[PDB]
RNA sequence: UUCUCCCCGAAAUGUAUUGAGGUACAGCCUCGGAUGUUGACCAUGUCCUGUAGAGCACUCACAAGGCUAAAACCUUAUGAAACUCCGAAGGGGCACGCGUUUAGUCCGGGAGUGAGGCUGCGAGAGCUAACUUCCGUAGCCGAGAG
RNA sequence: GUUUGACUGGGGCGGUCGCCUCCCAAAAUGUAACGGAGGCGCCCAAAGGUCACCUCAAGACGGUUGGAAAUCGUCUGUAGAGCGCAAAGGUAGAAGGUGGCUUGACUGCGAGACUGACACGUCGAGCAGGGAGGAAACUCGGGCUUAGUGAACCGGUGGUACCG
């Protein structure tokens, strides 16, 4: 069999061609309102290290 | 004795004294050779006996003092919270520091009151009178 | 109690707000600033909530 | 008074980059004024008014800045720094400024 | 400028041992003829308790 | 009473006769033991960093006053 | 936790953990591919540093005199982890090789280790105690027979 | 039916658990202890942008209330002050003290770097829209820096008009 983790699917995660793993940028992500223009503005990277394999066996296709 | 002053504890190690290997006072003085700790009520020993052999005469100087703190841990504890509050207080003297030196006494009686000082002391010490001398 | 609350501002006619914890020890009177929202350029956004 | 000769000086060779000095001298009935290329220990275009006279300092140092804008026109003189002495950008040099470079 | 191991590597320091690698030694008993530029006198330098340097 | 503590690293970071790149940070450090040069920038932190690429070079007078900068190449 | 010989060969560290004799990631091992001297040592050049020492110029402490409404201030004289007018030896980055050596890096499969121990040097805690304890550093044991 | 932490020179009682500063820390960075000291969970519509101006502690002599220190005057005076809170670095060509106009305590971005196992965290030229102060060069994407903090989930509110 080998279920995909639903909780990786629409999570910052995602597959981008050439087999790299996504993620989304979190903290400061909601709840927090002293933070700095940029600070508020600096989410949406993916490029993520050495956790792939990981991220990768999370989702067998990239659901 | 004990000093009226700052941080309560320290730490500890060894190299020879630079900061009074000359007599400047008095004429003779009797000389540390050994690197120990010599705290308070040892100097303070030495002071009340040459203060006895000498004293309605002579000039007394203590050019050394109980700077240091020193530590107890309580009674009986295992190597528990911090260190212990108090104990006792400490000089160090390294080879060619004075402690001692005498002023307006004969050389014979400053050499018997130098031997009852130095008879209670932890190390072994030279006494001189002064060659040459020179910082000023 | 509390004493420094955070307070949003409404841009005036516009349809953004800004947020910031205006002091309100001598801050007594509402917030007034400028400040660019959804349009134009920099207009009074008035910091009542 | 001392302070604000240094304290103009820093801020003007800060913001020197490329631009040149202008460092009016107005303590006298002297007004002269230099350019200076900061970098190269040099000035090269100073309008000092010893021989000039046109009457109140305020419009006699005017000449000045107009005598100064002809001759560094003559060597090529993009723009320029200001480097007032102490003097609070008041109506003589402010005036020896419009007179400068009004007719640039 | 002969040179010979006469000392072992073992329990001697990092610099030690890599220098001696480096001068081409690998055994006691090793001897080597070795040019005299800067960099290498100061690696036979230093190790040169290890090593009966000729002359 | 002891317990307490706290790790922040900080330093010179690039060194005299080093090239940096522009934009790279060349002291990290509390006040100004270092002042930004020619061709240094100083953030809010007194973080010196390149302003445009070059060789990096110390000016050292009196220990209140020395400054990094840059000598470009080419 | 059972058959053989051959090659290489660790870890007892870091950060996180309802975590502490467990586990994740990194670190260190091995294998295959790629580059292909970028590695190592030692030299020269350059820059950075506040330790050893020393010194009282500031802070605190402090010894004998002088002046004196005792404070300051003068002569003489000291101590310092949290003092420093000074300040090495060493140490770190970069370039270069002017010179010898032989690794290094990137990519992918398999790990184990995350209880360390002693001694010399540098400190703390402790009695300047411990086959003591916690860090730093070199080497051996660990897994090394002779 | 379950829950009823961990560290811990045995466990318990006590104490501690995140964050900043100094010594320890052996002149790079890093470095443990129930080692030695001390602070934070904020504050400020101005203590911020900018633009203009001023310069401190302390002592001596002289002077109304005073009577060692108040206020005023001359002299000396790298700082012996000040910097909202701790300490350290820094600081007088100010970051200190005062006034003017003001909000850049911005939107969309982010060359290139510091730092961390990760996730975080730091600095930042320069590009556009649009502003603020200055005559101008130019400075402004909060504060002299370093503490004033909380992933994710689940939800309140306002836009948007992607899904449905
Ligand atoms: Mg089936
Ligand atoms: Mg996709
Ligand atoms: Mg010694
Ligand atoms: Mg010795
Ligand atoms: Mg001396
Ligand atoms: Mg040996
Ligand atoms: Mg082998
Ligand atoms: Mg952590
Ligand atoms: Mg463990
Ligand atoms: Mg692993
Ligand atoms: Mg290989
Ligand atoms: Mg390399
Ligand atoms: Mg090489
Ligand atoms: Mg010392
Ligand atoms: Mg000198
Ligand atoms: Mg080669
Ligand atoms: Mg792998
Ligand atoms: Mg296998
Ligand atoms: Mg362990
Ligand atoms: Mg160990
Ligand atoms: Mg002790
Ligand atoms: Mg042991
Ligand atoms: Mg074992
Ligand atoms: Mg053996
Ligand atoms: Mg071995
Ligand atoms: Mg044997
Ligand atoms: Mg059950
Ligand atoms: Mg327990
Ligand atoms: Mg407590
Ligand atoms: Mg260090
Ligand atoms: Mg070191
Ligand atoms: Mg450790
Ligand atoms: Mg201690
Ligand atoms: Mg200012
Ligand atoms: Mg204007
Ligand atoms: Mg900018
Ligand atoms: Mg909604």
């Amino acid at each position: 069999p080998k279920m995909k983790t639903h909780k990786m699917a629409k999570r910052r995660i995602k597959i981008t061609g050439t087999g790299k793993v996504m993620a989304f940028k979190s903290g400061k992500r909601h709840q927090n309102t002293g933070k700095s223009g940029d600070e508020i503005r600096g989410k949406g990277k993916g490029f993520v290290l050495a956790k792939a394999e990981w991220a990768r066996m999370k989702l067998m296709l990239p659901r | 004795k004990r000093t009226k002053f700052r941080k309560q504890f320290r730490g500890r190690m060894t190299g020879d004294a630079k900061g009074g290997d000359y007599v400047a006072f008095g004429d003779y003085g009797l000389i540390a050779m050994e690197p120990a700790w010599i705290k308070s009520n040892q100097i303070e020993a030495c002071r009340i006996v040459m203060s006895r052999h000498f004293r309605r005469g002579g000039k007394i100087y203590i050019r050394i003092f109980p700077d240091k703190p020193v530590t107890k841990k309580p009674a009986e504890t295992r190597m528990g919270k911090g260190k212990g509050a108090v104990e006792y207080w400490v000089s160090v003297v390294k080879p060619g520091r004075v402690m001692f030196e005498v002023a307006g006494v004969t050389e014979e009686q400053a050499k018997e009151a130098f031997r009852l000082a130095g008879h209670k002391l932890p190390i072994q010490t030279k006494m001189v009178k002064r060659e040459v001398y020179d910082e000023a | 109690p509390r004493i420094i609350v955070k307070m949003e501002s409404s841009a005036g006619t516009g349809f953004y707000y800004t947020t910031t914890k205006n002091r309100r020890n001598t801050q007594a009177k509402l917030e007034l600033k400028k400040y660019d929202p959804v349009a134009k350029k920099h207009v009074v956004f008035r910091e009542k909530k | 008074r001392r302070k604000l000769r240094t304290r103009r000086k820093v801020r003007t060779t800060t913001a020197a980059s490329g631009r040149l000095r202008l460092s009016v001298y107005r303590s006298s009935k002297h007004i002269y004024a230099q350019i200076i290329d900061d970098s190269r220990g040099q000035t090269l275009a100073a309008a000092s008014s010893a021989a000039l006279k046109s009457g109140n300092k305020t419009d006699t140092a005017a000449a000045v800045g107009k005598a100064l804008a002809a001759a560094a026109a003559e060597k090529g003189i993009k723009q320029v720094v200001f480097d007032r002495g102490s003097y609070k950008y008041h109506g003589r040099v402010k005036a020896l400024a419009d007179a400068a470079r009004e007719g640039g | 400028m002969k040179i010979k191991l006469v000392r072992s590597v073992i329990g001697r320091p990092g610099n030690q041992v890599k220098t001696v690698q480096a001068l081409g030694l690998r055994k006691i008993g090793d001897s080597r003829e070795v040019s005299d530029t800067p960099a290498v006198r100061g690696m036979v330098k230093t190790v040169k308790h290890l090593l009966e340097v000729q002359e | 009473n002891g317990r307490d503590s706290n790790p922040k690293y900080l330093g010179v970071k690039k060194f005299g006769g080093e090239v940096v790149k522009a934009g790279n940070i060349l002291v990290r450090q509390r006040g100004t033991k270092f002042k930004a040069g020619q061709g240094v920038g100083m953030g809010r932190d007194h973080t010196l960093f390149a302003l445009s690429d070059g060789k990096v070079v110390f000016i050292n007078k009196g220990k209140g006053a020395r400054f990094i900068s840059i000598e470009a190449a080419q």
